[PDB]
């Protein structure tokens, strides 16, 4: 139901975040 | 010199005379066994297979006995109750004596390997060192326990070549020893099918016959051989504590539970059929059954045989004892010698009331009656100025049906109490306290103080377990760590690997 | 446990006499 | 009570008056004494575990100790080696002083406060 | 046929020998109420 | 004849071995890329 | 060391301590055969259990007739 | 003394540390929140709301007293409250 | 690499331990298990 | 190199947390049970199998919440999530109470992995195993009162509910039904747990308070550096002072460390062994001379007695909300109530 | 250089990302009104 | 009081037995030297 | 048979006391 | 018999406490 996409969207924003935040380190 | 939790370490590389010490403790404990029942033929009382059976006599071997077939006294009587029987030699003195004279023999070849040590076969014939090769004879004797396990089962177990085993119906009434056949089925893992003991003993037997042939022909893989130090005796003694302590927790379960191994007729009931009220459920059965056949309630509770009355008691389940609480069952309660019949009770407006039953947790309980519904209609109260449901205020009579008290019917309150504070118990019985000098407090049976021995048992050898693989693993280092074992061993990131000097940086 | 008590210790004899016989001190000349 | 049964009695009327086991302080209490009762054997174990060979297996390790001696018998490097990596590097004391202070200090600490 | 060369002297001290009194003393201590009963 | 309690059986045995199976392949791969030089 | 002829007889059966097979030999074997004995445990304790319930497989006292 | 990942006091005390973390962590917490002021935490686990432990005139509790249809006596307590 | 103090980094950390901790003491007094 | 020592090189890393192959057991397990508890806590009821809240979402506190052991009815039921019982469906296995036996079991095998943890790291540093030894106490408590106890009752039921109070409830149980204090068992357990927190506080005041004086500072920690040879604290002005004050004293460094081992390892198992009797319900509960004088003899009193009265306070009192599924029902006039409370 | 990605990485994160959300989750929870 | 007559045996066995064993040890521990 | 209750500790006793004392001196005498 | 025998027990203990003190292996330095 819908209250579960509210829930995980910090989640997948933060861990976006995060993602372009750390993309270049974790290549090399 | 050796402190004194180690003089036996003196074994370790000396055969014969570990031969001779395993003679020397296989001599004490058939000698146990002989001795144990010997004292138990002389206390037994044979003559109420019914109301006294062994069970309530403390016996702890008499069962074992009869699970596997011994059933008859050389002196003509059987514990199945049947008289002018002949057993023939394996009576139960016979397995008792053959015990003692095998300890006897046991005695003297432990002597002589004690004396005669230093056999060449305990010797390598390459290095001339006392050896011995595990392996192989882990082959050997475990063919040895596939070709016994499968006759156990195949002949004994059969009735081929055998007595067969002791078997009863599911309300424990009718038990005897039987042939019983092989169940192949899935049902022959249900613990409670005697049949799944006859094919478990069949097919493990065949498997340990062939793993037996597999083991001495095919030699360990090396890298099994040095993990698990298969050169060193101490290695088996470490997995062969952890194979007996698994033994130990499962015949302890099964005590508990009930299966079919663990009769009630030999060992006494379970808690779990106090929990259930199993007996009681097939009490009333068979009374309902009796009443709509158009039987007097006279006739109904009159045809319940005893044995099954006397199920029905929680001076018979084995949760209501104590641990210093010493003897038979008949030392607590007494010696049951009859039931007194059914007890009725009845308020002042005809109504059947129910004595609400002891849970086994319950050293004391108190006396409520209930009616059918569970509604609360009579009790022996604590404080009596505000007492609104005494028995003398509701009326409360009991009458009995079946037993010694049959047609019986008591109106006076001190009178009905006392039965209702029996009734507490579950079915009422008349005990001869004085014989024995009974206290009048419950013990457990057999059943309770083998589960509790061997529960206990197993959790013990798991330390040993851990003790001796410790010791076999770590040998190398048992008198103390090396003298010579440098910081870079053991501070962080000299090597890649724990431990491994060749993964340096 | 008046009967074990003296079959224990009759037992025991039996026991003494097996040890006196063939683990005494051997006689040495000398 | 100065007995046995008399100071179970003292405890179960105290639960029922105070209802101790829901004080604080008793629960410190508790942590004080399973807590020494823990580092008392992981102490005992660790210095036992470290031990260095001074004997046979035929003797008590015992003896590789001489009242007296002046160089330590265990190996606190080897024992720190061990508890590091049995649980992480900065979990384990190499400070022998510390150590001995940590283990006065936790039972002490906590039955004062369930005194 | 050659002595067995396996046996060992056995020993326990004095400080052992109290420290084994004392346990066995006092787990008498304790038990004996509940043989008694 | 193949229950319902069976037929559970069978899901936790498969989910079990999914899981070490998962578990090892992981811990396979990650050991062969990151290798200890000697 | 005494020789006996009993010993004698036995002598092959304590002649091979310490040989072994190369590397793993059948290691891969035993391990399926320990594997499908934890399965066939499993049943087993579920069966008792009453976890794992199974058609005329009636786990009570009640199936002694 | 090391094992080579990078020393915790450098890592928090880094600038691109907290430029993360300023992120996730308020995130995480916001998630969790919403899990609770969303009613998702009640419907999830099975847990009664303050309205839902009892059925208006009833004071008995509705305790499970079989195994087998333990599940569906949940069920039908369930439905004494729609 | 070391740009934020630690001290700052201790001082603001332990602040916020002190903001969830006092929430939950307040909720002893409010609301659900609060006995009223 | 073959597949499987590549594996054991890499589980076998110096890393800031090692890893080994008891890892693989360890660490799923331990992280499972104390997520399903924290879990449990913060969001799952008992309403359903004990007729109580057990969770913060539910109003509890950090003393209250509990994951409850599950209901009566499922007697020793493993409570599988894919069992008969719950059939894969989540919420139900949670409010049946499969938490429980999910935190015990993988409570259970995460134990096993510490202790072959503390095995593997011992054989990888050259120390002796003595640490996993230790260990087997802590397990012998778990398994004897997590497992044993309840399979010998009728159902998990009565095992220990994982949180601070139901324990509290747990130890309450003990004393009016099992009459636990009374129990030799407990009694040496008692003496090793007390006796160890002695030896801790004893052994390390005195070493701190008989250190040599090997630096200038007032702060005597700096002072010790791990790899000096020398002793850091005179064991023969320790051992002076015990044997002038107490009349004996440690002579020997290693049986003291052993000694420090032995006491409340041996209290642990020795409690555990009794709760094997408890199973059974094989009570240390009378004293059965003490019965039959105060049967007769109503002017003999003892706190023996005394304590029987409280217990059956305890039984009468607690049972009928403690043991919801028997329905018991006490009328007021049946309770067991001294004068005026 | 140093890694960023490490078991301990995973060791800490597999902890510190659920006890912030429950740490929310439990804030939340202190506003429910009966 | 009404208590077990086989507590004593019980008791006096249990303190003999052991006690008697280690004594054992000790004095032939002594007179090795 | 109604015997002495105390006849089992005395004659245990008058066995275990002065065997014993015997076994301590002989096993003594054997180590040295 | 009872009395006798705690109170005996007790009174080993005491007696033993003497030896362990005045009769201990004295300890002796390096
Ligand atoms: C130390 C190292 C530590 C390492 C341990 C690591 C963790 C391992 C995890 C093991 C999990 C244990 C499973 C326990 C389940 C169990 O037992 O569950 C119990 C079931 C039996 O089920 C019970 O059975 C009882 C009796 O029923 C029987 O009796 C009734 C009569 O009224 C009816 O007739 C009924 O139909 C009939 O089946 C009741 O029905 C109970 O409600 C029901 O729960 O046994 C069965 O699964 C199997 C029982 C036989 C196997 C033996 C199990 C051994 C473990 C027990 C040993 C301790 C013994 C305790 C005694 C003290
Ligand atoms: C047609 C073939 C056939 C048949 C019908 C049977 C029939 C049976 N087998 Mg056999 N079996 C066979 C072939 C067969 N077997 C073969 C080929 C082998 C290989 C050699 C075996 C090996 C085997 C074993 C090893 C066992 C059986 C057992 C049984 C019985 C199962 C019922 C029971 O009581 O379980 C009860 C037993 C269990 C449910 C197993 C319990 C497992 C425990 C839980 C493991 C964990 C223990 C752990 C240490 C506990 C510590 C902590 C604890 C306190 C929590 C039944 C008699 C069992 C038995 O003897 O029961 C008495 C048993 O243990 N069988
Ligand atoms: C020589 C043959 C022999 C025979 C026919 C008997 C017969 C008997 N004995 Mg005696 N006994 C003997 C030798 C013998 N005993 C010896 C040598 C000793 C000294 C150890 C004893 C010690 C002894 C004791 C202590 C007791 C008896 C008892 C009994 C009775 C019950 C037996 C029973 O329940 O076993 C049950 C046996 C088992 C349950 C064995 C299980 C074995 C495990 C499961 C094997 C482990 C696996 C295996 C190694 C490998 C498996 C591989 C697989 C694939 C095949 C019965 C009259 C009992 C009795 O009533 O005494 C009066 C009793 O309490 N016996
Ligand atoms: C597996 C073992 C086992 C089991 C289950 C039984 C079971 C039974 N026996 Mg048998 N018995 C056994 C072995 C066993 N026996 C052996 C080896 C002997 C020879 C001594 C006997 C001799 C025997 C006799 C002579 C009699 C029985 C009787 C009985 C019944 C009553 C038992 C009772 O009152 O226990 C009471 C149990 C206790 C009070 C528990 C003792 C607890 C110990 C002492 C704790 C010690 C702790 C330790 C010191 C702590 C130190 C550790 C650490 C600090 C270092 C019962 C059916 C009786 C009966 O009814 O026969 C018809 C009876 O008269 N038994
Ligand atoms: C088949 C089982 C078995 C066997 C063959 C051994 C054999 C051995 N053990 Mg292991 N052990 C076992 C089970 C076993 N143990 C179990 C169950 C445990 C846990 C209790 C241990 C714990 C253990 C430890 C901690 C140690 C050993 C040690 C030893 C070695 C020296 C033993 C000695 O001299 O004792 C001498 C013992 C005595 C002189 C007196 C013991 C008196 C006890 C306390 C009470 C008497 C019990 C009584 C006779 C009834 C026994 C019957 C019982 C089974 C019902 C020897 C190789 C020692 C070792 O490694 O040395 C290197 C050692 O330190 N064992
Ligand atoms: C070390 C890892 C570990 C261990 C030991 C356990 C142990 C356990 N778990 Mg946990 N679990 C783990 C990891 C682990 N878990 C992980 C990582 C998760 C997250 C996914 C979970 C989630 C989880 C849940 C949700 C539950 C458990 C449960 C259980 C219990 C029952 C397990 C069972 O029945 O297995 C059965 C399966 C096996 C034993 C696997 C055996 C492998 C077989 C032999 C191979 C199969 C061959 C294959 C099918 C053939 C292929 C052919 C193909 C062509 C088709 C037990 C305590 C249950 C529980 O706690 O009950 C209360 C439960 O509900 N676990
Ligand atoms: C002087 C007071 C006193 C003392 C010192 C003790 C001491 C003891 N009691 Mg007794 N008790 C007392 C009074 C006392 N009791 C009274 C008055 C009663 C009322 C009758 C009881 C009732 C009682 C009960 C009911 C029980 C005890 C038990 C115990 C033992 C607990 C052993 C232990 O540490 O378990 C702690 C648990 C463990 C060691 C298990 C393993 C724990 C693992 C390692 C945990 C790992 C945690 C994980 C890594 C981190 C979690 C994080 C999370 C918290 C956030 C110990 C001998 C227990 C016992 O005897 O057990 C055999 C027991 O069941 N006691
Ligand atoms: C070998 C050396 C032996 C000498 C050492 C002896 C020390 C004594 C041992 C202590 C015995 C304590 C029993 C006292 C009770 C007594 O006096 O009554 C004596 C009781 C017998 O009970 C008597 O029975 C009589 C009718 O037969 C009457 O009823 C009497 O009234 C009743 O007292 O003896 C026993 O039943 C002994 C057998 C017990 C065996 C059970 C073992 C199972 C428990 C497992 C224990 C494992 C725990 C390991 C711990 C770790
Ligand atoms: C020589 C000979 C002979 C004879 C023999 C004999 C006579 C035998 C006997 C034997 C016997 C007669 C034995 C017995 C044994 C016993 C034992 C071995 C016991 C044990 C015990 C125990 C071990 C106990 C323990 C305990 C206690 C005490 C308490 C409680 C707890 C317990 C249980 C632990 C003949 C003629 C054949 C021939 C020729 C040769
Ligand atoms: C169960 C389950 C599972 C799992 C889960 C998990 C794994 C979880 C986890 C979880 C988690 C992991 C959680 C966490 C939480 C946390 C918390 C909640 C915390 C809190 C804390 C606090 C509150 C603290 C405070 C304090 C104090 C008091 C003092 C000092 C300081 C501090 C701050 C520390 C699964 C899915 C498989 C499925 C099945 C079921
Ligand atoms: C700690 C910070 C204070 C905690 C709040 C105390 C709450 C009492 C007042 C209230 O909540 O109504
Ligand atoms: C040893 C490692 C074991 C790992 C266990 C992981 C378990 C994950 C299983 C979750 C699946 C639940 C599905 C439920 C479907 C049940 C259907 C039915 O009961 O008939
Ligand atoms: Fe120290």
């Amino acid at each position: 139901d819908w209250r579960v996409l509210v829930v995980l969207l910090p989640v997948l924003l933060a861990a976006g975040w995060a993602v372009r935040n750390i993309l270049p380190y974790a290549v090399k | 010199g050796l402190p004194w939790y180690r003089v036996h370490t003196v074994l370790i590389n000396d055969p014969g005379r570990l031969i001779a010490a395993h003679l020397m403790h296989t001599a004490l404990v058939a000698g146990w066994a002989g001795s144990m029942a010997l004292y138990e033929l002389a206390t037994f009382d044979p003559s109420d297979p019914v109301l006294n059976p062994m069970w309530r006599q403390g016996m702890f071997v008499l069962p074992f006995m009869a699970r596997l077939g011994v059933t008859g006294s050389w002196s003509g009587w059987s514990i199945t109750g049947e008289t002018g029987i002949d057993p023939g030699f394996w009576s139960f003195e016979g397995v008792a004596l053959a015990h003692i004279v095998l300890s006897g023999l046991l005695f003297l070849a432990a002597c002589w390997h004690w004396v005669y040590w230093d056999l060449e076969l305990f010797r390598d014939p390459r290095t001339g060192e006392p050896a011995l090769d595990l392996p192989k004879m882990f082959g050997i004797h475990l063919f040895l326990a596939g070709l016994l396990c499968f006759g156990f089962g195949a002949f004994h177990l059969t009735g081929l070549f055998g007595p067969g085993m002791w078997v009863s119906d599911p309300y424990g009434l009718t038990g005897s020893v039987q042939p019983v056949a092989p169940e192949w089925g899935p049902d022959g893992f249900n613990p409670y099918n005697p049949g799944g003991v006859v094919a478990h003993h069949i097919a493990a037997g065949i498997v340990g016959i062939i793993a037996g042939l597999f083991h001495i022909l095919v030699r360990p893989p090396q890298r099994l051989y040095k993990a698990l130090r298969m050169g060193n005796i101490e290695t088996v003694l470490s997995s062969s504590i952890a194979a007996v302590f698994f033994a130990a927790f499962v015949v302890a379960g099964t005590m508990w539970y009930g299966s079919a191994t663990t009769p009630i007729e030999l060992f006494g009931p379970t808690r779990y059929q106090w929990d259930s009220s199993y007996f009681q459920q097939e009490i009333n059965r068979r009374v309902q059954a009796s009443l709509a056949s158009g039987a007097t309630l006279e006739e109904a509770w009159s045809a319940i045989p005893e044995k099954l009355a006397f199920y029905d008691y929680i001076g018979n389940n084995p949760a209501k004892g104590g641990l210093f609480r010493t003897g038979p069952m008949n030392k607590g309660d007494g010696i049951a010698q009859a039931w007194k019949g059914h007890a009725v009770f009845r308020n002042k407006e005809g109504e059947e009331l129910f004595v609400r039953r002891m849970p086994a947790f319950f050293e004391s309980f108190p006396v409520i009656l209930t009616d059918k519904n569970g509604v609360v209609k009579a009790d022996i109260p604590f404080r009596r100025a505000e007492s609104k449901y005494s028995f003398e205020q509701q009326g409360v009579t009991v009458s009995f049906y079946g037993g010694e008290l049959n047609g019986q019917t008591f109106t006076d309150p001190p009178t009905v109490k006392s039965y209702a504070r029996k009734a507490i118990f579950g079915e009422i019985f008349e005990f001869d306290t004085e014989t024995l000098n009974s206290d009048g407090i419950f013990r457990t049976s057999p059943r309770g103080w083998f589960t509790f021995a061997h529960a206990v048992f197993a959790l013990l050898f798991f330390f040993g377990h851990i003790w001796h693989g410790a010791r076999t693993l770590f040998r190398d280092v048992f008198s103390g760590i090396d003298p010579e074992l440098s910081p870079e061993q053991v501070e962080w990131g000299f090597y890649q690997k724990v431990g491994d000097v060749t993964t340096r940086r | 446990m008046e009967t074990i008590t003296y079959v224990f210790i009759f037992a025991c004899i039996i026991a003494l006499f097996f040890f006196a016989i063939f683990f005494r001190e051997p006689p040495r000349i000398t | 009570p100065l007995g046995i049964s008399g100071t179970f009695n003292f405890m179960i009327v105290f639960q029922a008056e105070h209802n101790i086991l829901m004080h604080p302080f008793h629960q410190l209490g508790v942590a004080g004494v399973f807590g020494g009762a823990l580092f008392c054997a992981m102490h005992g174990s660790l210095v036992t575990s470290s031990l260095i060979r001074e004997t046979t297996e035929t003797e008590s390790a015992n003896y590789g100790y001489k009242f007296g001696q002046e160089e330590e018998t265990y190996n606190i490097v080897a024992a720190h080696g061990y508890f590091g990596r049995l649980i992480f590097q900065y979990a384990s004391f190499n400070n022998s002083r510390s150590l001995h202070f940590f283990l006065a200090a936790w039972p002490v600490v906590g039955v004062w406060f369930t005194a | 046929m050659e002595p067995n060369p396996n046996r060992q002297p056995v020993e326990l001290n004095r400080t052992s020998l109290y420290l084994g009194l004392l346990l066995i003393l006092v787990l008498a201590l304790l038990f004996s109420s509940y043989f008694f009963n | 004849t193949i229950t319902p309690s069976l037929k559970g059986f069978f899901i936790g045995l498969l989910s079990g071995a999914v899981v070490l199976g998962l578990t090892f392949a992981v811990l396979i791969a990650i050991s062969q890329i990151d290798k200890v030089q000697r | 060391a005494r020789r006996t002829w009993l010993g004698d007889i036995l002598r092959p059966l304590n002649s091979e301590y310490g040989k072994v097979a190369p590397g793993w030999g059948t290691t891969p074997l035993m391990a399926v055969f320990m594997g499908l004995f934890l399965v066939f445990l499993l049943i087993i304790l579920e069966i008792y259990n009453s976890t794992l319930i199974l058609d005329g497989v009636n786990v009570s006292w009640k199936a002694l007739g | 003394g090391t094992t080579g990942e990078r020393p915790f006091s450098d890592i928090i005390t880094s600038v691109r540390y907290w430029v993360i973390h300023s992120i996730t962590i308020p995130a995480l917490f916001i998630a969790g929140w919403l899990f609770v002021s969303t009613g998702l935490a009640y419907d999830v686990f099975g847990t009664p709301r303050p309205d839902s432990y009892y059925a208006q005139e009833q004071r008995s509790i509705p305790l499970v007293t079989d195994r087998f249809e333990a599940k569906q006596q949940v069920e039908t307590f369930l439905e004494q409250l729609k | 690499g070391g740009r934020i103090p630690l001290w700052i980094v201790a001082t603001v950390a332990g602040m916020g331990v002190i903001v969830i901790v006092g929430l939950f003491f307040y909720g002893a007094y409010a609301g659900l298990g609060s006995s009223l | 190199r073959g597949w499987f020592d590549i594996l054991d090189d890499w589980l076998k890393r110096d890393r800031f947390v090692f890893v080994g192959w008891s890892g693989i057991l360890l660490f799923p397990c331990a992280y499972l049970a104390l997520g399903g508890w924290l879990t449990g806590t913060t969001f799952v009821t008992s309403w359903y199998t004990h007729g109580l809240a057990s969770s913060y979402l539910e109003g509890c506190n950090f003393l209250t919440v509990a994951v409850s052991t599950p209901a009566n009815s499922m007697g020793h039921s493993l409570l599988l999530l894919w069992g008969p019982e719950a059939q894969g469906d989540f919420t139900r296995w949670c409010q049946l109470g499969g938490l429980w036996t999910f935190i015990a079991l993988h409570g259970a095998f995460g134990l096993i992995g510490f202790m072959l943890r503390q095995f593997e790291i011992a054989r990888l540093v050259g120390v002796r195993p003595y640490n996993a030894i230790a260990f087997s106490a802590p397990i012998a408590v778990f398994v004897s009162v997590f497992l044993i106890y309840p399979l010998g009752q009728s159902s998990w039921f009565f095992a220990p509910s994982f949180g601070v109070a139901a324990i509290f409830r747990f130890l309450l149980f003990f004393q009016g039904f099992h009459n636990w204090t009374l129990n030799p068992f407990h009694m040496m357990g008692v003496a090793g747990v007390l006796g160890g927190a002695l030896l801790c506080a004893i052994h390390g005041a005195t070493v701190e308070n008989t250190l040599f004086q090997d630096g200038e500072g007032a702060s005597t920690f700096r002072a010790f550096n791990p790899t000096q040879a020398e002793e850091t604290y005179s064991m023969v002005t320790a051992n002076r002072f015990w044997s002038q004050i107490f009349g004996i004293a440690f002579s020997n460094k290693r049986w003291l460390h052993f000694f420090m081992l032995f006491v409340p390892v041996t209290g642990l198992w020795m409690s555990a062994i009794g709760v094997v009797g408890l199973a059974l319900n094989l009570r240390s509960y009378d004293f059965i001379s003490q019965e039959i004088r105060a049967a007769e003899d109503p002017e003999f009193e003892t706190f023996y007695t005394k304590n029987l009265l409280l217990n059956e306070g305890i039984r009468a009192w607690m049972a009928p909300q403690d043991q919801p599924h028997e329905n018991f029902v006490f009328p007021e006039e049946v309770l067991p109530r001294g004068n005026a409370l | 250089s140093y890694p960023i990605f490490t078991v301990r990485w995973v060791a800490v994160h597999t902890l510190a990302v659920p006890t912030i959300f429950f740490l929310g989750a439990i804030a939340a929870m202190q506003f429910i009104q009966r | 009081m009404e208590v077990n007559q086989l507590g004593l045996i019980a008791t006096a066995l249990f303190v003999l037995v052991p006690s008697v064993f280690l004594i054992i040890l000790y004095v032939q521990t002594e007179s090795q030297q």
